[PDB]
């Protein structure tokens, strides 16, 4: 999702967020102290990749110890 | 005519007639000496 | 093991071309002859020119893990 | 003849008003709730919201808790609840500390959707906000002791 | 005002020297590559005829001769479908064991060893099995000998010759005019009435002339080359009559009102006939007559030349309410100037008749034999439902187009659209709100009987046996319609489908056809996943039609096109903004959802329907009833679906369903090839491209048409388009490779 | 297996991270003048040849390795 | 020389039955744009934050959220209609900033009475190596 | 805010100040160039980064360049 889908999209729908939290009654009685946007796209594509390489490596670990510890040999 | 050659030696068009022309002869290749994993005629 | 060696070669190389294709054309690029001044890691330079997108040498660090993990898998 | 109009007259402030948003019915009941008395104690709004949601907040947790049906101890799952209003009593403080300062005034409007001057809500001031927490877990706490007292003669105890 | 034929003399001379010139429609593009990006240009405007021209009427007759051709194209294809059953079939042998013979229609040549492919499918044939289903289709018209396929092989030649021909005629001679093509009301009277009217009524004269009869005796056992020809049963009558009794009258009752005596043949007994498994020819044939009346009648609502009639434009100016001001006043300008509003409509509209369809087939077998084909009904399904899918993303794709470029409040302007574009912000919030209620509450549940069955707490999960989540509604609908026949339908003899009716179990050869479906707490989970994708997918397109010119990060979108890339790396990024981008993240979301839902249907057809019949009535599923326990959980589909189904076509090597294992392998490879492009930026090729085009220059052997990466758009583009590709292809080659193996 | 496993993906990480220093070097450190026609620099003066036949390589190495194994597939 | 004109309150806003695209809590507290414009008759126009709005005859003010809302819609009614506009920057002060145009002349067009900002006299290709601003707080292009 | 720069290659087209959607490009005199004119960025406090001046810049290489720099609720192009 952070590598394919890229961040102009999320802003404009950041911004359809911010419109309905400051139109919601009782809810806009709390104020956000750092305005929402989107994740920049040098932070996308770090994202991206840590979720990449954790999903990688913890995949592999599991169907490794599983598949091997299984059968002990 | 002179357009209609002009055509015929487009990119495409050219492409398909080559590549036919080659997909062909490597066929009938391929139905005289099949399989052969080696040049046998040393 | 012939076969699967010679995907590793392929792995080691294509990594390798990534990371010193971006190491090399880090301080500039025919598309971008001035990139020393922009940093190590920045989004891009805009859509002018044809499109910039991935162009730093982060994005080539960030290009390259994912041949890593292929490589390593 | 139309529904539909703009927020208080104006076409480019960004809202509109509509039968959710500008009706008497709903204009009366939110101006009821206690998180919209603008000149009352923060303290007895946070006591109502505090009993009100304390209270909600037992059912779904001994209904749907992991001991539900070890009746033995499922009707204490209200310490769950208990619990959530602990942290929620958090969450509510350290918003406070963050968001207003001592010597800050209030940041709620100070004007009326008819334009006449108006004095803002306490809510938004830090010793405001401070009483409302504190008024959210007595009367959370209390909810929650008053929904764990009631368990009979009830179709989903 | 009087509608009347209109057409314009030799608009356009018939030569070749706009041939030879490559992007003549373009004028940037006509002067030929400078980089090799034109070549990609060429192909990617070559459809676009709105941009290469602004004359409305030059637009219709592209529009018109495309139509055209595409209709040869399609002749073509059917003429070839009839070809092949006739020439390399073993339609033949089918015909005599339907329940036994696997359907064939293609044969291999022997040249690298692919003869394996030409397995051996019964009645003395070895080729390739077919799910198209057009062997259940020939038998349902009545169709025997290979005669009869040539015939109409020949026959869709001639028409595709003739479409081709009228292409050409009404652009390059008699080429019609704007008013013309604008007379609306004439248009959907003749569809309506003409085409769809007569269309069902010609097809209704040939099922009480050719397929009843003809099908009758097919199901009595009679030999198909001793059956009578069809024309036959046009001469003498008696043939028709020791059949179907009331052929003896003469069309007597039907002027004389005594229609009661036509029931033999026109009955309404619904659900399937037990010897074929489809729907009962009989009631087909009185619904095709019933639906031309229908449409005859329909197709005179429009007002044309003599008064009598509507005029759209008034009954849309009549529909305006207290809500929406003067609403509907202009639509009728929107839709008789702009074609990419008409052609979002219909794409909508016909994507989603072909889901319809989908499921309609599947739940009412409608030919002989149909049922039982596990594979071709399976296939049937899941290509009707990527159709439809696809469809719908392209009547996104065209209501942004019409936002960006037909859209005008100074020319024609609409009350109701501009009403939407005043709160689009509140409509996009609701939409993104209920996407994430929907996601929390449907795969939530997944992940929670995930974490409760590996904890072992198999009572902690939602289950038919733990917490128990039953879909109440469509259970209670479902027993309503099985009460339905002999009370609130009382013509009706048995259920409408048989998923309905209690009971009432349907098998042909020794396979089941239909029973009642059950529904539980899987089926709730999924029936909820469906809408929860349908949901996210609906919202990222309608936030890009919605936001096609204008947005606070943006507001002058609408004047950097339909199609661009970004507007910068400014604003903190602004990438992906274009509706087109937006259309591209559709296709992927479309895809997330009609896979989940393929998937729901194979496991569920698989799991509690289809298996086999014993002699004593003892059904036992391809799965063995697994859907309740095993599809409640995340680990469920990938180990009791995914990783069991898939043996089939992992272990098709050295087998004729080799050539599946080998897609299947081969679509894994392009969609993990998409994933180069969907994870980087042109920047970086070109940045390569510079050194390579180094090398070639040192060498003299660099080209003229200079390289270039491909464009932003185009690199996604390419990745959507691969992704999709191998995605649906290895599904493809998975489920065809399951379905006829244990089929 | 898992200690193999464990430290080949570290050496990969480790790997991608040296050619990634080695590029923030060329942008942050590098100054021409002081290296003006030593090695480091000549790496610089035929960036083209270096990038161009580690693409070769691994496009000869992947073509065909790719290929065989489609071939016995 | 030139004077900017102040911004006249009470001036007369175009037909506009409201859209969600308006202003928020950044208008209340932190800062707002309005533009205004003459206008020959009374047309529609579209608006850059919704739909479609009726220009008033005669003098027209409006209010917006950002600044380049401002310029979008000015040059619109420069370029569908012929009309001349200015905006300015409103601080909840109640302060008032003229913005653009800024010399009274358009700023594509040149005028004698501006200096240059930010104008670096050499060569692009001639800005230093990182190196050599390494460890101040200066970059190669500020200079 | 961003940095903008405009270097003295730059040949006086006005491309880089008609294509800013915020206002902060602006044509002063100059004696350089043919046109008597060259760029400035008076106001790169409303610049927003989207760098569609440089799409514009003729020059090769370019005269207009954008650095971005620290963002702001100007730069970020925020309306809340
Ligand atoms: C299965 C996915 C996949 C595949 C096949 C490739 C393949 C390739 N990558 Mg890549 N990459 C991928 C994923 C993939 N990548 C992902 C996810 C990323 C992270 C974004 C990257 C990032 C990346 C970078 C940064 C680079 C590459 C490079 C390369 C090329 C290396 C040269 C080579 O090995 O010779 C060829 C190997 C092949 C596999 C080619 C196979 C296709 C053959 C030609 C099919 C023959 C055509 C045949 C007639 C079919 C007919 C088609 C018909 C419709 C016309 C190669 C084509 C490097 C490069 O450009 O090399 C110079 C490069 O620098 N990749
Ligand atoms: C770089 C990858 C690669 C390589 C090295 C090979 C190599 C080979 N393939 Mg193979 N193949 C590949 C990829 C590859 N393939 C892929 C990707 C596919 C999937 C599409 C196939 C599918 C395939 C099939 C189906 C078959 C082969 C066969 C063969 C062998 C036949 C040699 C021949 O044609 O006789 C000799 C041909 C010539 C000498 C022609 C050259 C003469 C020229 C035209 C004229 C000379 C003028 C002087 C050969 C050793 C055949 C085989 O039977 O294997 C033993 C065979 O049936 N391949
Ligand atoms: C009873 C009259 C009639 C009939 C049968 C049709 C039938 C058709 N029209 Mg059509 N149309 C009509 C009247 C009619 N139209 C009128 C009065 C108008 C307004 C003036 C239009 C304007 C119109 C437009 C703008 C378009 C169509 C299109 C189509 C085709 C839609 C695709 C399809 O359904 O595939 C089904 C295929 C078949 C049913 C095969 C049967 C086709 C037969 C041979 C055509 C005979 C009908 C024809 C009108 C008779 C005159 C031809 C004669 C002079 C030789 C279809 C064949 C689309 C198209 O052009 O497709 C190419 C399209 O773009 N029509
Ligand atoms: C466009 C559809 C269509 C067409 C082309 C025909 C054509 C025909 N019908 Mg038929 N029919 C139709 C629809 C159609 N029917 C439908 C929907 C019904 C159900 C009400 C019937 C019920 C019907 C009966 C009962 C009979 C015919 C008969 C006939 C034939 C007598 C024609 C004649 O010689 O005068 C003729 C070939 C008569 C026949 O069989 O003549 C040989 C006859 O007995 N039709
Ligand atoms: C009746 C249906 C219909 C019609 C008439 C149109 C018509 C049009 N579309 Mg559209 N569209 C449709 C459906 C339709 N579309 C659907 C269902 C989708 C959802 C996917 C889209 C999504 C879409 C987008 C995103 C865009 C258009 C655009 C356009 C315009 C330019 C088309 C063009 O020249 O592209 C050229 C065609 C090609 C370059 C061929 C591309 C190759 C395809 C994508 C892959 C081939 C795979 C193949 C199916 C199987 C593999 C075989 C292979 C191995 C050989 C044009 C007026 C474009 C536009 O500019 O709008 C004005 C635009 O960008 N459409
Ligand atoms: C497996 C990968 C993945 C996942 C998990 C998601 C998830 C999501 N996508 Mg996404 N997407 C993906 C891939 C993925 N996507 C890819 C590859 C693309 C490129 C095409 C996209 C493109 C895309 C678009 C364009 C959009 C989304 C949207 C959404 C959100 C929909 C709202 C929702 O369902 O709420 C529910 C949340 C989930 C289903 C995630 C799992 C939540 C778990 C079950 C709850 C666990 C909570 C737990 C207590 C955590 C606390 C632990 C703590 C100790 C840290 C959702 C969070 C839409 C959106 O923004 O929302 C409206 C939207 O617009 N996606
Ligand atoms: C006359 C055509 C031609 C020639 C002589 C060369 C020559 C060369 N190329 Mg190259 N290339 C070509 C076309 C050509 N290329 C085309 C069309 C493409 C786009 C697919 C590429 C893409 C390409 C890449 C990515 C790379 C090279 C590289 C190289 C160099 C190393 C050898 C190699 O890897 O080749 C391999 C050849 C290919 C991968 C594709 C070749 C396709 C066919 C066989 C060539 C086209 C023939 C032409 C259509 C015939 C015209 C007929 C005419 C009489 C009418 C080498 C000097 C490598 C390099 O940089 O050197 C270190 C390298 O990385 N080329
Ligand atoms: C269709 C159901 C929607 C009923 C709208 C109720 C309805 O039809 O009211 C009708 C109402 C009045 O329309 P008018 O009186 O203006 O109609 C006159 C002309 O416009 C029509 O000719 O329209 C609206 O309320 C505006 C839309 C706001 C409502 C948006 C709510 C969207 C939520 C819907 C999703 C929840 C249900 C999903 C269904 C599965
Ligand atoms: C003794 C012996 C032998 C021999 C061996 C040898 C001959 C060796 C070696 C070796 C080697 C030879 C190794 C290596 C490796 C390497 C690498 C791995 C690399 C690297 C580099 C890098 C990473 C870089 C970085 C950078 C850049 C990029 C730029 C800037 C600068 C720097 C430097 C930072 C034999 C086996 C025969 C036998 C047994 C015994
Ligand atoms: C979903 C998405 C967003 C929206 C994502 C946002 C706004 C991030 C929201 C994060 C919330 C707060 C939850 C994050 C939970 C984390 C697990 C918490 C980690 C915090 C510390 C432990 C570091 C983008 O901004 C974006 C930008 C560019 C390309 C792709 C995308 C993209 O795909
Ligand atoms: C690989 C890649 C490329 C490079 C891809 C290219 C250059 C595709 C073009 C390759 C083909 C093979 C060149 C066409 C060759 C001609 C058909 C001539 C060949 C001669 C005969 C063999 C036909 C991008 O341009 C790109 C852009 C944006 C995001 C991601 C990417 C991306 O991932
Ligand atoms: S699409 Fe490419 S050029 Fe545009 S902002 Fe994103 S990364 Fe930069
Ligand atoms: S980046 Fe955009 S806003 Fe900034 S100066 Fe250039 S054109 Fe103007
Ligand atoms: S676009 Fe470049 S050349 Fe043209 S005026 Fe601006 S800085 Fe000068």
């Amino acid at each position: 999702m952070f590598l394919i889908s890229w961040r102009g999209y999320w802003q404009e729908l950041i911004e359809t967020l911010a419109w309905a939290h400051e139109r919601t009654p009782l809810a806009n009685l709390i104020r956000w102290r750092d305005k929402p946007v989107a994740l920049s796209i040098v932070q996308a594509r770090l994202v991206g990749l840590v979720h990449f390489s954790v999903g990688y490596i913890f995949t592999y670990a599991a169907f490794l110890i599983a598949s091997t510890s299984g059968k002990f040999g | 005519m002179r357009d209609l050659k002009t055509y015929l030696s487009v990119a495409p068009v050219a492409s398909t007639l080559w590549f036919a022309a080659l997909a062909g002869l490597l066929i009938e290749i391929n139905r005289f000496f099949p399989d052969a994993l080696t040049f046998p005629f040393f | 093991d012939f076969l699967v060696h010679h995907a590793i070669a392929l792995g080691l190389h294509t990594t390798t071309l990534i990371l010193v294709k971006g190491a090399l054309d880090a301080r500039g690029s025919k598309l971008m002859p001035d990139k020393k001044d922009f940093g190590y890691s920045f989004p891009c330079d805009g859509p002018g020119r044809g499109g910039t997108c991935d162009i730093s040498a982060w994005d080539a660090f960030y290009l390259a893990v994912f041949w890593m993990l292929n490589t390593i898998g | 003849y139309q529904v539909v109009q703009p927020i208080n007259g104006d076409p480019f402030i960004g809202s509109l008003e509509t039968p959710v948003t500008s009706s008497p019915l709903v204009a009366w009941y939110l101006s009821n709730l206690p998180g919209y008395r603008t000149a009352v104690n923060p303290l007895l709004r946070g006591i109502e919201v505090g009993l009100a949601h304390g209270f909600l907040l037992v059912g779904p947790f001994v209904k749907a808790g992991p001991l539900r049906n070890t009746e033995i101890a499922g009707q204490a799952g209200s310490l769950a609840a208990g619990g959530l209003v602990v942290i929620l009593s958090i969450c509510l403080t350290i918003y406070g500390i963050s968001s207003f300062n001592e010597g800050d005034p209030s940041t709620a409007p100070s004007l009326t959707l008819t334009g006449r001057k108006k004095q803002p809500d306490q809510l938004q001031t830090a010793d405001g906000w401070a009483k409302f927490t504190g008024g959210f877990f007595f009367g959370g706490i209390s909810g929650v002791i008053w929904a764990f007292f009631l368990l009979y003669v009830l179709d989903l105890p | 005002p009087e509608v009347k034929i209109l057409v314009d003399r030799d608009p356009i001379k018939t030569s070749f020297e706009q041939w030879a010139k490559p992007g003549h429609f373009s004028r940037t593009i006509a002067k030929g590559p400078d980089t090799t990006t034109w070549i990609w240009n060429l192909h990617a405007d070559a459809h676009d005829f709105d941009s290469h021209t602004s004359d409305l009427e030059e637009i219709s007759r592209k529009v018109f001769s495309a139509h055209f051709g595409q209709l040869s194209i399609i002749f073509l294809w059917l003429s070839g479908m009839y070809f092949h059953g006739a020439r390399f079939s073993n339609y033949e042998a089918w015909l005599n064991d339907p329940t036994h013979i696997r359907p064939s229609a293609q044969v291999v040549w022997p040249i690298v060893g692919q003869e394996i492919l030409n397995g051996d499918v019964g009645g003395g044939f070895r080729g390739i099995q077919i799910t198209s289903g057009f062997f259940q289709i020939w038998r349902a018209s009545g169709i025997t000998s290979e005669l009869q396929l040539y015939c109409t092989a020949i026959g869709a030649l001639v028409f595709a010759a003739l479409m081709l021909f009228a292409g050409w005629f009404h652009y390059h001679k008699a080429a019609p005019k704007l008013v013309w093509f604008q007379d609306v009301e004439s248009m959907l009277n003749h569809h309506l009435a003409g085409l769809l009217g007569l269309g069902s009524l010609s097809w209704a004269g040939h099922q009480v002339h050719v397929s009843l009869p003809i099908n009758q005796f097919l199901n009595a056992g009679v030999d198909p080359k001793e059956i009578p020809l069809p024309h036959e049963f046009i001469l003498n009558r008696d043939l028709l009559a020791q059949l179907y009794p009331s052929f003896a009258e003469g069309a007597t009752p039907f002027f004389t009102l005594n229609w009661s005596k036509y029931a033999d043949f026109l009955t309404f007994r619904g659900g399937l006939d037990p010897l074929t498994g489809g729907l009962w020819l009989t009631d087909i044939a009185h619904h095709h007559l019933a639906i031309a009346i229908l449409f005859l009648i329909a197709g005179h609502m429009y007002r044309t030349n003599w008064g009598i009639g509507h005029g759209i434009k008034d009954i849309l100016e009549a529909h305006k309410g207290p809500f929406t001001g003067q609403g509907h006043k202009g639509l009728y300008e929107i839709l008789t100037t702009s074609w990419h509003a008409q052609l979002s409509i219909n794409l909508a509209m016909l994507g989603s008749l072909t889901i319809i369809v989908a499921h309609h087939m599947y739940a009412m077998p409608p030919y002989p034999y149909l049922a039982t084909d596990y594979g071709t009904q399976l296939s049937l399904f899941t290509h009707h439902m990527w159709i439809g899918g696809f469809l719908i993303v392209g009547a996104a794709a065209h209501a942004a187009i019409f936002m960006v470029r037909d859209y005008d409040p100074t020319t024609r302007y609409n009350d109701l659209l501009d009403r939407v574009l005043r709160h689009r912000d509140a409509i996009i919030s609701h939409l993104n709100w209920v996407c994430i209620f929907l996601g929390f509450h449907s795969f939530g549940l997944y992940i929670h009987n995930d974490t409760m069955s590996a904890l072992g707490r198999p009572q902690d999960m939602f289950s038919d046996t733990a917490i128990q989540l039953q879909p109440v509604f469509a259970q209670w609908i479902q027993n309503t319609h099985a009460l339905a026949p002999g009370t609130t339908a009382p013509g009706a003899t048995t259920s409408t489908s048989l998923t309905w009716g209690g009971g009432d179990l349907v098998s042909v050869g020794g396979k089941v056809a239909l029973l009642p479906i059950p529904l539980g707490t899987a089926d709730f989970l999924v029936h909820h996943i469906h809408a929860f994708t349908i949901h996210v997918t609906v919202l990222i397109l309608l936030k890009g039609v919605l936001f096609a010119r204008s947005s606070r990060l943006i507001p002058d979108k609408a004047n950097l096109g339909f199609r661009f890339p970004c507007d910068g790396p400014g604003r903190g990024g602004t990438c992906q903004v274009s509706a087109w981008d937006h259309v591209f993240l559709g296709l992927f979301w479309m895809y997330n959802a009609i896979s989940v839902v393929i998937f729901h249907f194979s496991w569920k057809m698989q799991s509690d329907v289809w298996g086999s019949i014993n002699d004593q009535g003892v059904v036992t599923h391809i799965t063995g009833g697994n859907f309740a326990q095993s599809s409640i959980t995340i680990n469920g589909w990938l180990r009791d679906f995914l990783w069991a189904q898939a043996s089939q076509v992992i272990q098709s090597y050295g087998s004729s369903l080799s050539a599946y294992g080998l897609f299947f392998l081969g679509a894994h490879f392009v969609w993990a090839f998409s994933l180069m492009f969907l994870f980087s930026g042109r920047g970086y090729w070109q940045e390569l491209i510079e050194s390579i085009v180094w090398a070639h220059n040192k060498l003299k052997v660099a080209p003229a048409t200079q390289p270039r990466a491909l464009s932003i758009v185009q690199g996604r583009a390419v990745g959507v388009t691969h992704y999709l590709l191998g995605g649906i292809a290895t599904t493809w080659a998975f489920f065809l490779a399951r379905i006829i193996a244990v089929g | 297996a898992a200690l193999y496993t464990h430290h080949q993906y570290i050496a990969g990480f480790i790997m991608t991270g040296a050619f990634a220093h080695g590029a923030i070097f060329f942008i942050r450190d590098y100054n021409p003048e002081q290296n003006a026609d030593n090695v480091l620099a000549r790496m610089l003066e035929h960036k083209e040849a270096i990038i161009s036949h580690l693409s070769w390589a691994s496009l000869f190495l992947g073509f065909h390795t790719l290929g065989l194994y489609v071939h016995n597939d | 020389g030139f004077t900017p004109p102040e911004l006249d309150p009470n001036t007369p806003s175009p037909i506009f039955g409201g859209s969600t695209g308006g202003l928020l809590r950044k208008a209340q507290v932190e800062e707002f744009y309005v533009i205004t414009w003459e206008s020959p008759k009374e047309q529609i126009f579209e608006m850059p934050t919704g739909g479609a709005a009726i220009m008033r005859e005669g003098p027209n003010l409006l209010k917006l959220a950002r600044k380049e809302q401002c310029l979008a819609l000015g040059t619109r009614l420069r370029s569908k209609y012929k009309i001349k506009y200015q905006f300015y920057r409103v601080f909840p002060s109640g302060e008032v900033q003229y913005l653009h145009p800024k010399d009274g002349v358009y700023p594509e067009k040149v005028n004698p009475g501006r200096q240059g900002v930010g104008v670096n006299f050499r060569s692009i290709g001639k800005n230093v190596s990182p190196i050599e601003v390494k460890f101040t707080g200066k970059q190669p292009y500020d200079l | 805010s961003h940095s903008v720069k405009i270097y003295d290659t730059c040949i006086g087209c006005t491309q880089c100040v008609r294509a800013c959607p915020t206002d902060v490009l602006e044509m002063i005199p100059w004696g350089g160039c043919k046109a008597k004119q060259i760029a400035s960025a008076p106001r790169t406090e409303d610049c927003v980064g989207c760098k569609r001046c440089e799409s514009a810049c003729p020059t090769d290489f370019l005269s207009v360049r954008v650095y971005l720099w620290h963002e702001t609720t100007r730069s970020m192009g925020l309306a809340y």
